[PDB]
């Protein structure tokens, strides 16, 4: 139905600039507002401003004048934001919202926009199996883990086994210290599928576009 | 400018009860607050517009109240998967803000922390660390005691508490204590014991391996 | 002997309604309100008054004095204060000619709607007409719609579709052909002035006694219909909320002298007209007092007529007024306020005062901006005219006509905003100044007020003298060099007008400015002497 496909996270320097993109479809594009919601980490919603697709008519905010660009274009209905003097600040969560002229409500939103605003060095996580021991008494339920370790920015993916299954799988938030972040998984899946059949976690780092497979072993 | 004010940042329900949501704005609206939902993880969903009316596709378990400057966000049956964080929007004035954000944590009873110690593995060792974890997976409330046992001694730098948020099947909080150390030092000690102190009994679970080779 | 000395006006109140009537007109209704709310609401109260104690006031007295002191026309005045500046009389009456092309088409509008309101369900209502397009989405109908970029409002539909058929045009460029209901609209109007005006000041004079005192009656059934209206105390808040910051800004204190200047119009010959027919001995500094403070006043009721009925329309929509008032100009009233007062019980009633009240806030205006006119040709030609009135008012009313035909398009209403915008005020700004600068610095201020002292027989106070002298000439100048540097880029109706407009505008405003260096030249270039003695000659005025 209507889908609003953003663009992947972002590493930039700060100083520098940065465009993120807005795919929309399932709808008239040129029947509704195009905003654009700003999420700081831990923080509240907060509205940029709104484009016009049929004309461009960008209605920013006072507190973003001459901080945020909107433009539309219409022959690919896709709606950007670019971003000038990047701070600290400005390393936060982004979303492309459409919403109606009256009433302005924010009905369909994108699936944001991950941007980390740091000069440290794009750092591939270190994907270790944190497998159980040979020595443990195996009951109706066995815990496994994988431990991802040292990497920048916040842009992660942990999977396991391509999906299937993951009903009992327990993600740990990652942590930052001296400028690198470390996090581990676990997944609690019965004895009777282990070790008897293959279970392997995937540790994927978008921004420095490496993916390391490791496999549990006992 | 128009300042929307949520003045509680947490509320507490359980499974089931009838938990209802405020929001304070700055002047007069009429009929003019929109109600979102932010499941962690996931895009604020769009719920209540105009005060009342409800928007497509949501259940009939939520509903919106008000008419002024307060209004209020009920839920009559929360479910698991109502667990998120509600937010609160102005749709009158240029321009239309947020409010602070409510987080909806969901009460039970309480359940014991599974713990679980594991050993460095051999990729990790080869790489020349050893990292010992202790994962706590499904127990409730959040406030729950760790503490480290390299060799029975009470192990407190390099100890990393991870809170995860509560789930939207069993409301259960699950954390990770992680024990990070050298290679050199793993092969100079052997049984690593982890314990949880919590509410559901008096007794820390204690957990213990060894490192020859398990 | 044969005419001799001039006539004299029928009662002193007729003169008072009459100036009143000149003075009071749609932009008092909606201008005033729009400027007053956005630059800093009622806290505009503050620069207002000033720019009128030290701007509008003693340009409107100065003009009056003069005019009831010298009984001379816009031309013929100058024969006998400074000849030199005799063109500035010539100049008006093209400036006139320019206005009279679309003040009174916008008075056609409202009569189009006046004639179109009799119905017992009004035509802006309802979608089911002959002009509405697929976007039309009108009320009485599902509740929850959420309105599209392109759906339009059954009000904006008729107003575009209908009475302008604005969209079969696409701008300067292509605006033709010529809407004939809005030409027989507009050939009543000079009608209802041209037995309003061809017999002179009593027949104006007369139909003032309407054309200027119903606006307060049908602003006072609007008043206090809009008031008892739920939820209109937010165009009260949006109307009156002091944000006293945006005074810092040097652009208010412009909009605001702009503002009491063009809704007092001094130097424009209307006053000097309508000041030329009254007793010597009467009074007529209590006269221009009270005629502008009546100006000012009801631009201020106004601004409560329009906001309470555009609270009643922010509330039944969603607040924060200024959205729902955004567009200032003939949308405000014709669409805006028409859509909100169709939802009022007996809405064919306070449709029809609505826009007879804004036919009858042009007539009397309109009235006067002839008068002027007539009153300067007529001095300046006499004998060799004078020998009927009718037929050099039959003259100028059909001239003003065909004047209006190229305003009677489809793009007409673009038209209207070039010659609204470009021409009329920077010229204007600059006869004004110039006039001012000539009574008060070449006739002397100091025999101005030997002139005033034989008048009312006392001199005029020094404040009115240092009023005249400096302040009222750099009042002038200020709004002069305030325009000439920010001339404005315009739209209308979704369509931005082209890059080259100014330059046809500014055609349009000085196309009527170059005959007053040019009679300068016709002048000094005419009487032989040398250039210091010709100059000399030609400042001075008659002796005898
Ligand atoms: I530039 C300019 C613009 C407006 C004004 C006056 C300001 C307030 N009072 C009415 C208005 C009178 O303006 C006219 C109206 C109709 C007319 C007319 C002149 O000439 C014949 O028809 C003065 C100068």
């Amino acid at each position: 139905e209507v889908q609003l496909q953003q663009s992947g996270p972002e590493l930039v320097k700060p100083g520098a600039s940065v465009k993120i993109s807005c795919k929309a479809s399932g709808y008239t594009f040129t029947d509704y507002y195009m905003n654009w919601v700003k999420q700081s980490h831990g923080k509240s919603l907060e509205w940029i401003g709104n484009i016009n697709p049929n004309n461009g008519g960008t209605s920013y905010n006072q507190k973003f004048k001459g901080k945020a660009t909107l433009t539309v274009d219409k022959s690919s209905t896709t709606a950007y934001m670019e971003l000038r003097s990047l701070t600290s600040e400005d390393s936060a969560v982004y979303y492309c919202t459409r919403s109606p002229v009256r009433p302005y409500y924010f009905d369909y939103w994108g699936q944001g926009t991950t941007l980390t605003v740091s000069s440290a060095k794009t750092t591939p996580p270190s994907v270790y199996p944190l497998a159980p021991g040979c020595g443990d008494t195996t009951g109706s339920s066995v815990t496994l883990g994988c431990l991802v370790k040292g990497y920048f920015p916040e842009s992660v993916t942990v999977t396991w086994n391509s999906g299937s299954l993951s009903s009992s799988v327990h993600t740990f938030p990652a942590l930052l210290q001296s400028g690198l972040y470390t996090m581990s998984s676990s997944v609690t899946v019965p004895s009777s599928t282990w070790p008897s059949q293959t279970v392997t976690c995937s540790v994927a780092h978008p921004a420095s576009s490496t993916t390391v497979d490791k496999k549990l072993e006992p | 400018d128009i300042v929307m004010t949520q003045s509680h940042k947490f509320m507490s329900t359980s499974v089931g009860d009838r938990v209802s949501i405020t929001c304070k704005a700055s002047q007069d609206v009429s009929t003019a607050v929109a109600w979102y939902q932010q499941k962690p993880g996931q895009s604020p969903k769009l719920l209540i517009y105009s005060a009342s009316y409800r928007y497509t596709g949501v259940p009939d378990r939520f509903t919106g109240s008000g008419s002024g400057t307060d209004f209020t966000f009920t839920i009559s049956s929360v479910q698991a998967e109502d667990l998120a964080v509600y937010y609160c929007q102005q749709h009158y004035s240029i321009p239309r803000t947020f409010g602070g954000g409510t987080k909806l944590e969901i009460k039970r009873a309480d359940a014991a922390p599974t713990v679980s110690i594991f050993p460095p593995s051999s990729e990790q060792l080869t790489s020349g660390g050893a990292s010992v974890v202790c994962f706590l997976n499904n127990f409730y409330p959040k406030d729950i005691n760790v503490k480290w046992k390299i060799d029975g001694s009470e192990r407190q730098n390099g100890v990393l508490n991870s809170w995860t948020d509560q789930d939207s099947k069993d409301s259960t909080y699950s954390m990770s204590s992680t024990l990070t150390l050298t290679k050199d030092e793993y092969e100079r000690h052997n049984s690593y014991t982890c314990e949880a102190t919590h509410k559901t009994s008096t007794s820390p679970i204690v957990k213990s391996f060894n490192r020859n080779e398990c | 002997g044969s005419q001799g000395e001039r006539e004299t006006w029928g009662k002193k109140v007729d003169f008072l309604l009459s100036v009143i009537g000149y003075a009071v007109d749609l932009g008092n209704v909606w201008r005033f309100p729009y400027i007053c709310a956005q630059n800093g609401g009622g806290a505009f109260l503050l620069p207002y008054t000033i720019m009128a104690i030290f701007g509008g006031i003693p340009l409107f007295y100065m003009e009056l004095a003069l005019g009831q002191y010298h009984r001379n026309g816009c031309i013929s005045i100058w024969r006998k204060i400074c000849p030199i500046f005799k063109g500035i009389g010539y100049a008006i009456c093209i400036i006139a000619f320019y206005i009279a092309s679309y003040y009174n088409t916008i008075m056609a509008w409202a009569l189009y709607y006046l004639i179109s309101s009799f119905t017992d369900q009004l035509p802006w209502t309802s979608c089911k007409n002959s002009w509405n397009t697929g976007n039309c989405t009108n009320y009485f109908s599902e509740d929850n719609i959420t309105w599209t970029l392109h759906s339009t409002s059954p009000a904006e539909e008729f107003y575009t579709r209908h009475v302008l058929q604005i969209h079969r045009s696409k701008g300067l460029q292509d605006l033709g052909g010529i809407s004939w209901q809005l030409a027989l609209c507009i050939m009543l109007i000079f009608t209802v002035i041209y037995f309003s005006i061809w017999k002179g000041v009593k027949t104006s004079g007369k139909v003032v006694w309407v054309t200027a005192t119903f606006p307060y009656i049908a602003l006072s059934v609007l008043l206090v219909r809009g008031a008892t209206l739920p939820g209109a105390w937010r165009g009260v808040l949006f109307y009156l909320k002091p944000n006293w910051q945006k005074l810092l800004e040097t652009g208010v204190w412009i909009d605001a002298a702009a503002q009491i200047f063009f809704s007092l119009g001094p130097g424009f010959g209307v006053l000097l007209a309508f000041a030329s027919y009254n007793k010597f001995n009467n009074n007529c500094y209590q006269d221009a007092l009270v005629t502008s403070v009546v100006n000012c006043m009801t631009s201020f009721v106004s601004g409560f007529v329009i906001f309470t009925v555009l609270g009643y329309m922010a509330e039944m929509r969603n607040e924060d007024v200024s959205e729902v008032a955004k567009d200032a100009g003939p949308s405000l009233l014709f669409i805006t306020y028409a859509e909100a007062i169709a939802n009022m019980p007996a809405s064919t009633f306070f449709a029809i005062i609505f826009f007879l009240m804004l036919i009858t806030l042009g007539l009397d205006s309109t009235f006067a901006g002839l008068e002027g006119v007539i009153t300067a040709v007529l001095d300046e030609f006499p004998h060799v005219w004078a020998k009927r009135r009718e037929r050099f008012v039959l003259a100028v009313v059909i001239t003003c006509f065909f004047g209006s035909l190229v305003t009677l398009t489809f793009g007409g209403a673009y038209v209207v905003k070039l010659l609204e915008e470009y021409a009329t005020g920077p010229a204007v700004l600059t006869v004004a100044l110039i006039e001012a600068v000539a009574v008060s610095w070449f006739y002397g201020i100091t025999q101005f007020c030997r002139d005033v002292k034989e008048m009312l027989g006392f001199s005029p106070g020094w404040f009115w003298r240092i009023c005249w002298v400096a302040i009222s000439p750099l009042f002038l100048l200020f709004i002069i060099a305030s325009f000439l540097m920010s001339p404005p880029q315009l739209r209308l109706f979704q369509y931005n007008y082209p890059y080259w407009s100014i330059i046809l505008g500014y055609a349009i405003g000085t196309s009527s400015f170059i005959c007053i260096p040019t009679y300068i030249a016709y002048r000094l270039i005419i009487t032989p002497g040398t250039f210091k003695e010709r100059i000399i000659k030609s400042i001075t005025p008659e002796t005898p």
